């Protein structure tokens, strides 16, 4: 065992899910109750009542179903919670751009003889949606290339870094650049072989 | 701008 | 487009720990600090653009304890199983001799909400200048959270960042050293 203090847990979670699509134009309340690893009941505004996921949560969705007020309001809440925190955080959220640096640099491990393993490093950038990709001249390079994929950092931005094995020759130009809603022309960082 | 939470409800007992 | 915004809420016992948070798109926006009773912002420039009244989440999380005492005894004292986490190690960025930088220790895939994290430079406990997140929420919901230590990189210094949990044997640990 990593820690003491070995005594039963009992861990009990609310989840309310606002989804949006388009804009506001169309939105969906999910509300779940969770106990342990448990889904037991949901308000789901596309059914409209509430509805036992399990057999533990059968009492509070009958108990809540026959609550009209309660039945109103949730009903209500795509509109009175959704749409309104939507409306509150649009600015700084839905409209968030921060853009990507970009820095271009061979790996310390070159594993491979004649061989140079090249490194796009992107990082700092908000939201998640990028496309970073090589180019060798002016040809886009799909052999060869390695995408660590995205990485969220907790704190409104990501990271994410694009491998190149390359043969470098004379006159070959070899270009990391990267496609992100920040900029409206692409961003490129060379390496001149 | 005021964020507005959603209540939670007692269970049935 | 899609967003989605979560208000996710939990109470565990027999810790006695509540949380309250809200998430746009995986990133919190805000929590409320139990201790505290005061509404944290993730990131500080949003406590100027918007505000929460933290005492509507203290009032929720008492009524979320009652709700848990209910289902414990309803489910006959079932607790919950653990489930270790997953845990990485990165930097904020490519790391340059003496050029500030940050180490970044992503615990991923575990519940109940509690676990043990701490960094190590050269094999001894570092604390100056660590800052954490609150324990994030997945959809299936297990949870995630972020350790976070600024550092000056030299060649001279190796770091690790140890995880406890209930579901490890054993602590799991994390290294980064400088390329």
């Amino acid at each position: 065992g990593s820690m003491g203090d070995t005594r039963p847990r009992f861990l009990w979670q609310l989840k309310f899910e606002c989804h949006f699509f388009n804009g506001t134009e169309r939105v969906r309340l999910l509300e779940r109750c969770i106990y342990n690893q448990e889904e037991s009941v949901r308000f789901d505004s596309d059914v409209g009542e509430y509805r036992a996921v399990t057999e533990l949560g059968r009492p509070d969705a009958e108990y809540w179903n026959s609550q009209k007020d309660l039945l109103e309001q949730r009903r209500a809440a795509v509109d009175t919670y959704c749409r309104h925190n939507y409306g509150v955080g649009e600015s700084f959220t839905v409209q968030r751009r921060v853009e990507p640096k970009v820095t271009v640099y061979p790996s310390k491990t070159q594993p491979l003889q004649h061989h140079n393993l090249l490194v796009c490093s992107v990082s700092g950038f908000y939201p998640g949606s990028i496309e970073v990709r090589w180019f060798r001249n002016g040809q886009e390079e799909k052999a060869g290339v390695v995408s660590t994929g995205l990485i969220q950092n907790g704190d409104w931005t990501f990271q994410t870094l694009v491998m190149l094995e390359t043969v470098p020759r004379s006159g070959e130009v070899y270009t990391c650049q990267v496609e992100h809603p920040s900029v409206t022309s692409p961003l490129t960082v060379e390496w001149r072989a | 701008p005021k964020y507005v939470k959603q209540n939670t409800l007692k269970l049935a007992t | 487009e899609e967003h989605v915004i979560i208000q996710a809420e939990f109470y565990l016992n027999p810790d006695q720990s509540g949380e309250f948070m809200f998430d746009f798109d995986g990133d919190e926006i805000f929590h409320v600090d139990m201790a505290k009773k005061e509404t944290v912002w993730r990131l500080e420039e949003f406590g100027r653009f918007a505000s929460f009244e933290a005492q509507g989440a203290l009032a929720n999380i008492a009524v979320d304890k009652a709700n848990l005492e209910i289902m414990t005894k309803r489910s006959n004292y079932t607790p919950i199983t653990n489930v270790p986490p997953e845990v990485t190690v990165l930097t904020n960025s490519p790391v340059e001799l003496r050029e500030p930088n940050v180490l970044i220790c992503f615990i991923d895939k575990f519940t109940p909400p509690v676990v043990n994290v701490t960094w190590l430079r050269n094999g001894k406990p570092v604390t100056t200048g660590v800052s954490e997140t609150v324990f994030l929420p997945r959809e299936d919901h297990l949870f995630r959270k972020f350790h976070y230590l600024p550092f000056l990189p030299s060649t001279e210094d190796v770091y690790d960042c140890r995880v406890e949990h209930w579901g490890l044997d054993e602590p799991l640990l994390k290294h980064w050293e400088f390329d």
